């Protein structure tokens, strides 16, 4: 949930 | 015999004669990019590069591939990164990339560096690549924002990573996917990409045409960094 999807 | 052309989703290839028991293996096999001109031509074992040099596929006659070597000595080999590893030669900079990509301050205001265009380009051309450290989504998801600025999906099980100091070009430019910016009307998207050096990562595609030294901004997707959240805020007004 904390990086760039 | 006859030669064999295997063609990835992303565009990249691979092209050689296949041995007797029907792998890509020898000295004269050769990965070739994207742009179906530029390559890595030499020493490949069952599809993986083993010592490959820059080259040019000048014509292809009935399959047969003809390629023409750059000028230099510098060889490539596969060299997929691993959680504390990202790269065996760090200052080492992918060909392709660099013929289409360069690094300079960002036009967005206080972004810092930007990532930018060296040639016009039509849609879905591939411009850079996103190579890093893997890491688990476990560990990203469970630190401070402050130490994700450079994380991306690769997958389900998967977290590419550019970590300190290695998000600084002179400690690092082997790829340069991760000094894109973020826009809520981008140019770009991150894409799945098999790379013969870097293993399966993912680049940076235009999405439309894009004029040289415009700069690549792609949308992160993001819960996220207050900057982000502003520019979110910024966007909702003004649209
Ligand atoms: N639209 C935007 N506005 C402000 N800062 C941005 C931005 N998009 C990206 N950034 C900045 O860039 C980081 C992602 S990495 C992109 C490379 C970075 N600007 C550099 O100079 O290395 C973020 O943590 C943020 O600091």
């Amino acid at each position: 949930k904390r990086s760039k999807k | 015999h006859g030669v064999c052309w295997i063609y990835y989703p992303d565009g990249g290839s691979l092209v050689g004669e296949v041995n007797e028991d029907g792998e890509m293996t020898g000295e004269k096999i050769a990965y070739v990019y994207p742009d179906e001109r530029t390559a890595l031509y030499g020493k490949f074992i069952d599809g993986e590069m083993i010592e490959g040099k820059l080259a040019t596929l000048m014509s292809t006659e009935e399959g047969r591939p003809h390629f023409e070597l750059m000028p230099g000595n510098s060889v490539y080999h596969f060299d997929k990164s691993t959680s504390s590893c990202i790269s065996t030669n760090a200052l080492l900079p992918d060909p392709y990339e660099s013929e289409r990509v360069y690094v300079a301050e960002s036009l967005i205001s206080s972004a810092g560096e930007g990532l930018f265009s060296k040639v016009a380009v039509g849609p879905n051309t591939v411009m850079s690549f996103y190579n890093g450290v893997r890491i688990t989504h476990q560990e990203v998801d469970s630190r401070d924002w402050a130490l994700n600025g450079n994380t991306l999906s690769l997958d389900e099980e998967t977290v590419i990573d550019v970590p300190e100091p290695y998000n600084h070009v002179s400690k690092y430019c082997a790829s340069l996917g991760h000094k894109a910016n973020h826009s809520f009307t981008p140019n770009c998207i991150y894409d799945m990409f098999v790379h013969p050096r870097f293993g399966p990562i993912k680049c940076i595609r235009t999405l439309r045409a894009v004029e040289a030294d415009e700069e690549l901004t792609v949308a992160y997707g993001y819960e996220a960094p207050e900057w982000y959240q502003v520019e979110l805020k910024a966007f909702q007004a003004t649209q």
